[PDB]
């Protein structure tokens, strides 16, 4: 946020120069220029703060791309979920066919996981909502799709579904 | 139902205190 | 779900008798609860089943069963052995699955020699 | 609707098959593979990907395939679970076992 | 309408066949311990092979020897199973157009709002005549 990177820098470079180029554009806090500390080189790029946000994307944006040091161009860049647990699962059921199935109770942050046990067929299906998984165990579980019967529970982490992962999952919804 | 037949560093993480159990609630 | 399972059961009367009146009834109306003619609703299979159970009522309307006790022991049984026998062809499809997984994997697929360069379903029965 | 490709593979008729009838893995039919071109005998070229069809007496016939993706649909059938060897083989490969005729699209 | 009551008569003898069959599929002995009895009271009755009686098998798979009173027990079972397999077949011997369509459906508008899972007239007859029915997974063979 206050930080930048700078990229492609030849080792030849120092703190002391570096200073020079960029308090050009900005005033400069403080430079972090990392070093192996055995060779004593540096790896060819460095962690430079600014004072604020404001200053930070203005050097991104007039800097990168801009200034050869030893002919070389300098690079300036800018620097949880409800988990269903599904068995036995017909195998006629596509990875696609899971996000038809389970759209109508919940919205899906991620694709499903479909991963085989045992020949047994089972599934990581994700969730945006403590809530709205709830639906659908409530709704399918136990129930029979494309002729087999599946079940619906929560996967583990000792299972999901926590009084302490109630309350947090609701505030990071909100 | 069904059951038919036919026809290396030990000591150190001790030291360093690793492997002692800890939990973030 | 008893409106599902009724509009179902009631045209599966009509049309197990007819067939022409709910091609009548689909195009006056224009609702959404007749959508179940088409296959591409999941019930149609279901819809598939009501009206072939509601044939065969049609069949023997006016006969009589007669199936006394010693018979209807004796087809039971007969219904057992075929369940046992589609049980015998699924163990020797499981097993010649085996039998082609152990090939398949034992086999040099790096012994290749190309020469040039670039429906099946009913044509998997005979006729 | 896109654009396929049809392989017709015969064999022989009942030629030196009058030996081989011990039931030693007959019924079992030939299987096709997609096999990536990165690993030859010579390894010289490759980047290609080469449709290899292997039955047991016979020599390997492969079928090199220029583009990345045709005949390659999705839910052909409704998908059961009789794998045999893998779904490539389930799909679209078939066995004409009287005649010895074997299709693949 | 005749039609449904006909329908719902001939699925009730089609689960009661597919029901008692169960038992003989997982006893053999039960159709078995009988024909043996009947073949010297009617002696035109023919019992299947010797080997398929000892080695306790019907086509090919050989099932776990059963004492004499889970035998029994399931035998009074398909006893009353056959009662009402006989009960709702002399009944059914006993009962066996636009405009009507649209009367109908019109009446099928009543009452929208029931909110309620309807599965219960293909399981409820099914889990009825089915093993193990009375405990919640496996204490007591005997159907509801």
């Amino acid at each position: 946020g206050n930080t930048v990177y700078v990229g492609n820098i030849d080792p030849r470079i120092t703190k002391e120069q570096l200073y020079e180029l960029f308090i050009q554009i900005n005033p400069v806090l403080r430079i972090k220029y990392p070093k192996d500390k055995v060779l004593q080189a540096y790896q060819g790029y460095a962690f430079i703060e600014f004072y604020n946000q404001g200053d930070a994307q203005y050097a991104i944006k007039i800097m990168n791309n801009t200034v050869r040091l030893y002919d070389r161009l300098i690079k300036v860049r800018q620097v949880p979920i409800a988990k269903l647990f599904i068995k036995n699962l017909a195998d006629s059921i596509d990875s696609d066919q899971l996000v038809k199935i389970f759209n109508k109770f919940g919205k899906l942050i991620r694709e499903p996981e479909i991963f085989y046990l045992s020949k047994l067929k089972c599934a990581y299906v994700y969730f945006e909502d403590f809530e709205k998984a709830d639906l659908a165990i409530k709704s399918l579980n136990n129930q029979l799709v494309a002729n087999n019967r599946i079940t619906v529970d929560y996967a583990f982490k000792n299972g999901k579904g926590n009084a302490k992962y109630g309350d947090d999952v609701d505030r990071l919804l909100n | 139902e069904g059951a038919e037949q036919v026809d290396m560093p030990y000591w150190l993480y001790k030291l360093h205190g690793l492997d002692r159990e800890y939990r973030c609630e | 779900s008893r409106r599902d399972m009724e509009v179902i059961k009631l045209t599966a009367r009509y049309y197990a008798k007819d067939k022409s009146i709910v091609e009548q009834m689909i195009s006056k109306d224009g609702e959404a609860r007749l959508n179940f003619m088409n296959s591409s609703h999941p019930l149609h299979k279901t819809f598939t089943d009501f009206v072939a159970q509601y044939k065969r009522v049609y069949s023997f309307t006016g006969q009589e069963i007669k199936k006394s006790k010693r018979t209807i022991l004796d087809n039971c049984f007969e219904r057992t052995q075929y369940w046992e026998f589609e049980k015998d062809k699924d163990r020797e499809h499981d097993k010649l699955v085996e039998l082609c997984k152990i090939q398949f994997a034992a086999i040099p697929w790096d012994k290749f020699t190309q020469v040039a360069k670039f429906d099946l379903e009913q044509m998997r029965l005979r006729r | 609707g896109s654009v396929g490709l049809a392989i017709q593979v015969n064999y022989s008729s009942e030629v030196k098959e009058n030996s081989v009838d011990s039931d030693d893995k007959a019924k079992v039919p030939p299987l096709i593979r997609i096999v990536s071109g990165l690993e030859l005998s010579d390894t010289k070229q490759k980047g290609k990907k080469f449709l290899v069809i292997a039955y047991e007496p016979f020599e390997n016939i492969a079928i090199e395939l220029p583009p990345n993706e045709i005949l390659f649909s999705e839910n052909n059938d409704m998908d059961n679970n009789n794998d045999g060897v893998d779904e490539l083989n389930k799909k679209c490969t078939f066995w004409d076992a009287i005649s010895k005729l074997y299709y693949v699209q | 309408n005749l039609l449904e009551t006909r329908r719902s008569l001939l699925e009730e003898m089609e689960i009661i066949e597919n029901a008692i069959a169960e038992r003989i599929q997982r006893n053999p002995e039960l159709y078995y311990h009988y024909i043996q009895e009947s073949s010297k009271v009617f002696p035109d009755t023919k019992l299947p092979r010797s080997s398929l009686i000892a080695e306790n098998k019907i086509y090919k798979f050989k099932k776990v020897k059963r004492k004499r009173k889970q035998i029994i027990l399931q035998q009074h079972e398909i006893n009353i199973f056959l009662r009402d397999y006989q009960e709702k077949q002399q009944t059914f011997n006993k009962i066996n157009f636009e405009r009507k369509l649209q009367q109908l459906e019109k009446e099928l508008k009543n009452e929208d709002e029931n909110f309620e899972l309807d599965i219960n007239s293909k399981k409820d007859k099914y889990a009825l005549f089915s093993s193990s029915s009375d405990p919640s997974r496996r204490t007591n063979i005997l159907s509801d």
